[PDB]
C-alpha cells in the first residue's frame, strides 16, 4: 500500500 | 547514459517500488499440485538529485528466483547496481516455482441426483496473514449445456447464473486471511443424448493480494550520490506489493 521498507 | 540526462534537481527526493506478481496454479480435485509458477516484475519511480549510484537488495539466496533479465542500466557481476533513469521504469522481471504461497485453496463437491439434478458445493479458504485482505474475488463455476435453470445460496457475496457463458460467477469485495466461505448450488438439467458424459472443467479463481505470492521481500534500496550534498538519509523510500491470479484451476 506504499509502506516504508522496515 | 543515454537514459538520463545530467542536470536534475529535486528539493524532495524519493522512490517508489512496485512488486508486481502473477501467480497461476493448476490443482487436481484431491488437492495435488499438478502445476505452479510466478512471474513477476519491480517498477520502479524515482525522484532523485543528480545522477545516483543505487544499490538494490532482496532475500535473494530467504526466496529462490529461476532465472531474470534486467534493464539496460544495470551492471552484472553479486548483487545489483545501477544509475535510474528519471521517473518510472521496469528494472527487473523474474519467474519462481519453489516454494509458492498459494493465497485461496479451492474445494468442490458434486453429485448428480437421478438424471434431473446437479448438486454442487464450493468452499473457498484464504492462507495469509489476518491483519491483510485480498479483493475483487471470482469464483467461476462452470455449467452443463442441457441446463435448464440453477438456484445458488450464498451467505457472502452475490452470484448469479450467466447462460450465455455456460457458468456460475460468484463475486466477493473483500476477504480476510485464514478464513472460509461456502457457495451451494442446485443445476437444473434438461434430458439429453443419454450418452454424454459432462466433462466437468475446472473451477477457476480471479483475485488480487497485497502481498508477493513468490515470497520476495524488499530489504534495502541504497542510494549514494558524491557531488552533491545529500545522503541516503535523506532519501524517502516505499514499496508496494500487488499479486494477482493469472490461470488459477481447480479441477472438480
Amino acid at each position: 500500500s506504499y509502506r516504508h521498507f522496515a | 547514459i543515454g537514459w538520463r540526462r545530467e542536470g536534475i534537481k529535486y528539493r524532495r527526493n524519493e522512490l517508489f517500488l512496485d512488486v508486481l506478481e502473477s501467480v497461476n496454479l493448476l490443482m487436481s480435485p484431491q488437492g495435488q499440485v499438478l502445476s505452479a509458477h510466478v512471474s513477476g516484475r519491480v517498477v520502479m519511480k524515482s525522484y532523485l538529485s543528480g545522477m545516483p549510484e543505487c544499490k538494490f537488495g532482496m532475500n535473494d539466496k530467504s526466496i529462490a528466483i529461476d532465472d531474470c533479465t534486467f534493464h539496460q542500466c544495470v551492471r552484472l557481476s553479486r548483487s545489483i547496481s545501477f544509475i535510474p533513469p528519471d521517473g518510472e521504469f521496469e528494472l527487473m522481471r523474474y519467474r519462481t516455482t519453489k516454494d509458492i504461497i498459494l493465497p485461496f485453496r479451492v474445494i468442490p463437491l458434486v453429485r448428480e441426483v437421478g438424471r434431473t439434478k446437479l448438486e454442487v458445493k464450493v468452499v473457498i479458504k484464504s492462507n495469509f496473514k489476518p491483519s491483510l485482505l485480498a479483493q475483487k474475488i471470482e469464483v467461476r463455476i462452470p455449467t452443463p449445456l442441457n441446463t435448464s435453470g440453477v438456484q445458488v445460496i450464498c451467505m457472502k457475496g452475490k452470484a448469479k447464473y450467466k447462460a450465455s457463458e455456460n457458468a456460475i460467477v460468484w463475486k466477493i469485495k473483500r476477504m480476510a486471511g485464514m478464513k472460509e466461505s461456502q457457495i451451494s448450488a442446485e443445476i437444473e438439467l434438461l434430458p439429453t443424448n443419454d450418452k454424454k458424459k459432462w466433462a466437468r472443467p475446472p473451477i477457476s479463481m480471479n483475485f488480487e493480494v497485497p502481498f508477493a505470492p513468490s515470497g520476495l521481500k524488499v530489504r534495502y534500496l541504497k542510494v549514494f550520490e558524491p557531488k552533491l550534498n545529500y545522503s541516503d538519509h535523506d532519501v524517502i523510500k516505499w514499496v508496494r506489493y500487488i499479486g494477482r491470479s493469472g490461470i488459477y484451476e481447480t479441477r472438480c
